RNA sequence: CCCGCCGGCCGCCCAGGGAAACCGGGAGGCUCCGGGCUCUGGGGGGAGUAUGGCCGCAAGGCUGAAACUUGAAGGCAUUG
RNA sequence: CCCACAGCCCCCGCCGCGGAGCCGAGGGCAAGCUGGUGCCAGCAGCCGCGGUAAUUCCAGCUCGGCGAGCGUCGCGCGGCGCUGCUGCAGUUGAAACGCCCGUAGUUGGCCCCCCGCCGCCACGAGGAAACGGGAGCGCUCCAGGCAGGCCCGUUGGAC
């Protein structure tokens, strides 16, 4: 009945990335130097 | 009317007419990996100038050998490219041309020298020492990473007299 | 266990009479044994790639049946190139099959000069057509550096046959990628028998083989 | 063959491509000069409005608004999209109404609808729906 | 009605080729005719013909060496150029390195290769190759 | 009687062509895409409708829109 | 230092603020984890999602594109060989007037060895620059401008 009906967490506080032109060289040594794939929710559980 | 109207201006770039193609993406990664590229428009404007290199040398090709027109557009074009460093002193043919690849264009930039005499650790720490200005193309100090040297000031890069 | 010819071909092979695969192409001999292109290509120098792979229906009495099809090219970046296809109820088996067939059935490419004669062969020798289906195609010889014009697809097929220069054209309902890729497939084929004057020299045939 | 060739026959073919090329739907469109009159936009990128009443195989009911351009006095139906965008939309208030994607033609499943609502007392809606901005002045 | 005599020749020539034979008949024997035929003998693609007289166009017979896989004409002559000529050659041959485009110039039937020697244009009869 | 020539009406068909059914006395000689002349068509509806003009005793014929609407309508063929 | 006066660029000494957003993650189209809601609210250029795992809505995490720019709306070009001169189609998909005669119009077999005329091709004159192409010159590069060095073609600004 009431739209916005559908319609908490507080942030994680962490470092930023490096910015500029290190952002590529973070994806340079992301994949290829790092072991890869990517996407699977098994990996996360990894990860967390 | 003002004066400033009659001031030329013009774009120096192009965009690939397919943009999302995976191919492409990782060879222009790669190429600003091996190069320390800040940005996608300096690619672009490297295709720019080799299309119209390209371009030239077709239009100087279709023409017969003993063209007035071609002798003189070849001789200008070989004269320039030589005096680059882009297309090697051995070579004075225009088919030649037709085979030059954006990184001859790449290998002749003020980072790329600098790094091949050794004066600097990296592609990276090449373009922060250039920005700092401790260097001295010839006898005068240049901060322009896309700086081109030619080849009778190669041997003229060093560093600036005054950096500490 | 090992490989026992089941072809007078096939056993030359075994022998190391045959030395080379033109030797082969030369008298247009049908080929029937996969473990003849291994053999001159020991290395698995030859690529492969799947460029398809649709379902298709039949309706019955009870429901539906369904099977896969798969379309497949291979080649070494060399002057040889080879398409082929396999049907099969499981997309694994349909693909060895695509991928068996694809290996049987190989031609060489011809490649040529524009204008200027330097270095190796960049691109086509003269214009070339195919013919299947709706679809047509066209291939003009292009300068040095002009990389390859044309949609990703067919870029495939022209890259897996050591082509580096070209322009390309094509007409009808492309969607299809089946024709597409058997009309570029043809023109390639029809390289090698297309007369040109400098093939005017009259040899005389060798009663060897 | 069937088309002329002679020499001296570039006059039929001018005339001949002429009369011909009035037969595409979009070239009648937009050289016949019907849809120019026609169109409550008059070739405008957008229009300013006067909202005047709010109404709305999917089976969701889509919100929208009746309006009448101030320089045409003719009555149109502009379609609010972002969630939440109708409380924003008060009778009487001033709007700004732009185009769907399709020119001319309706877009998606809502029928009988043309347009779009981008500011509401001169306010983009997308700033607001993200709180950039705010509407206590009205 | 009859018109172009030169486009019935090229075409009955192609047609007795693509079977294999070795001699042709063709009613015309007009001079262009003549011409067309001497540079496709010159060049090595017909070999020899004769031409037989009645009083009433004479007939012209040829012979046939494989070689030609195509032949035609331009219906309408148009006006080539000396400098406008890469474009026919790239829109009509299959490659740069052979094949021969017959101009017809105030200095007589030649190819456009010869013109484009002597820097002259002038207007086209057809192609082989 | 049988061996031919011209013209006409037909059947089958190698190549070739085509999305295919099929054509092959061309629907061949065409993306390798130019013999000459004329006419018609540009997604489906609204619509061969309205409004004008001409012809006709009349019934009606020739010519011939737009607004608006819509995401498919169609061709040949395959299995049930 | 420059400037009609002031700024501004640049040079010199002292102290020294390091800051990225806009779109999207089913296909076209490069880019995936929980909580909500339940054909409602909404997304969606097209196909489509949502009637309890929602890979498409609403949030968090993650990820991708471009980048001091990003996205939306309308118009033109291209996409388009869907206006087709190059270069469409006309048995069955949309499309050969029911047939004949016939004027304007368009198109017209072969042949003459050198004369005149029209078209045609090449060259030339003559006539504005800017823009465009283009020779040469390191405004720190560049967008630009026609400069500039010392012992300069009469320095150059050709065409
Ligand atoms: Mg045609
Ligand atoms: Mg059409
Ligand atoms: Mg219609
Ligand atoms: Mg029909």
């Amino acid at each position: 009945t009431s739209a916005g009906k559908v319609r908490k967490k507080e942030k994680k506080e962490k470092p930023r990335p490096p910015r500029g032109r290190a952002y590529k060289r973070l994806l340079y040594n992301k994949n290829f130097v790092d072991d890869t794939r990517l996407g699977p929710n098994n990996l996360l559980i990894r990860q967390k | 009317p003002r004066i400033s109207r009659h001031r030329n201006s013009s774009k120096t770039y192009s965009t690939p007419k397919k943009p999302f193609t995976k191919p492409r993406l990782d060879a222009e990664l790669k190429l600003c990996g091996e190069y320390g590229l800040k940005c996608k428009r300096e690619i672009y404007r490297a295709r720019y100038m080799l299309a119209k290199i390209r371009r030239t040398a077709r239009n100087l090709l279709t023409l017969d050998e003993n063209d007035i027109k071609r002798r003189f557009e070849g001789a200008a074009l070989l004269r320039r490219l030589h005096m680059l460093g882009i297309l090697d002193e051995e070579k004075d043919q225009l088919d030649y041309v037709l085979g030059l690849r954006i990184e001859d264009i790449f290998k002749r930039r003020l980072q790329s020298v600098i790094v091949e005499s050794k004066l600097a650790k990296s592609v990276h720490h090449a373009r922060n020492m250039i920005k700092a200005r401790h260097i001295s193309v010839g006898g005068q100090i240049v901060n322009i990473p896309s700086y081109m040297v030619r080849i009778s000031n190669t041997s003229r890069v060093a560093i600036a007299d005054t950096s500490s | 266990e090992e490989w026992h010819p089941s072809t007078k071909l096939g056993r030359l092979v075994k022998a190391g009479k045959i030395e080379s695969l033109y030797d082969i192409f030369k008298y247009s001999l049908p080929i029937k044994e996969t473990e003849i292109i291994d053999y001159f290509f020991p290395k698995s120098e030859l690529a492969e790639e799947v460029c398809n792979i649709m379902s298709v229906q039949k309706q019955t009495t009870a429901g539906q049946r369904t099977r896969f099809r798969a379309h497949v090219i291979v080649g070494n970046r060399d002057g040889f190139i080879g398409y082929g296809a396999g049907v099969s109820k499981e997309v694994a088996n349909a693909i060895k099959k695509a991928a068996k067939n694809a290996r049987l059935n190989i031609v060489p490419v011809r490649r040529g000069f524009w204008g200027g004669k330097l270095g190796d062969p960049h691109t086509v020798s003269s214009k070339l057509s195919g013919k299947c289906g709706s679809v047509r195609v066209r291939l003009i010889p292009a300068p040095r550096g002009a990389g390859i014009v044309a949609s990703p697809t067919v870029a495939k097929v022209l890259e897996f046959a050591g082509v580096s220069d070209v322009f390309t054209r094509q007409s009808g309902h492309s969607r299809t990628l089946m024709n597409s890729v058997g009309a570029v497939y043809n023109a390639l084929k029809s390289s090698y028998s297309i007369l040109t004057p400098d093939l005017w020299k009259k040899e005389q045939l060798d009663h060897v083989q | 063959m069937s088309k002329t060739s002679g020499l001296y026959t570039a006059r039929k073919l001018r005339t001949v491509r002429r009369v011909n090329r009035w037969a595409d739907k979009k070239y009648r469109k937009a050289h016949l000069g019907t849809w120019l009159k026609a169109n409550p936009l008059e070739g405008a990128c957008m229009a300013r409005g006067i909202v005047t009443q709010k109404i709305g195989p999917n089976s969701a009911v889509r919100k929208a608004v009746r309006v009448q351009l101030t320089k045409n006095s003719k009555k149109i139906t502009a379609f609010v999209p972002r969630d939440g965008s109708i409380t924003y939309i008060d009778n009487n208030d001033e709007v700004l109404v732009a185009g769907f994607g399709r020119a001319g033609r309706a877009v998606g499943d809502i029928p009988g609808c043309r347009f779009k609502v981008i500011k509401v007392a001169g306010i983009g809606l997308l700033a607001l729906f993200l709180r950039k901005r705010e509407k206590r002045a009205r | 009605v009859r018109i172009n005599v030169l486009r019935d020749a090229l075409k009955s020539i192609c047609n007795a080729q693509r079977i294999g034979k070795k001699q042709v008949i063709v009613r015309p024997s007009s001079k262009v005719i003549i011409e067309f035929l001497q540079l496709m003998q010159k060049n090595g693609y017909i070999s020899d013909f004769a031409v037989v007289d009645n009083h009433r166009s004479n007939r012209i017979v040829v012979n046939l060496i494989g070689r030609l896989n195509k032949a035609g004409v331009i219906s309408p002559r148009f006006d080539i150029p000396a400098n406008d000529i890469e474009k026919w050659v790239v829109n009509l041959l299959p490659s740069r390195l052979f094949g021969h485009i017959i101009l017809t110039t105030s200095q007589g039937i030649m190819d456009h290769i010869e013109a484009q020697h002597r820097q002259i244009g002038g207007k086209v009869i057809g192609y082989f190759y």
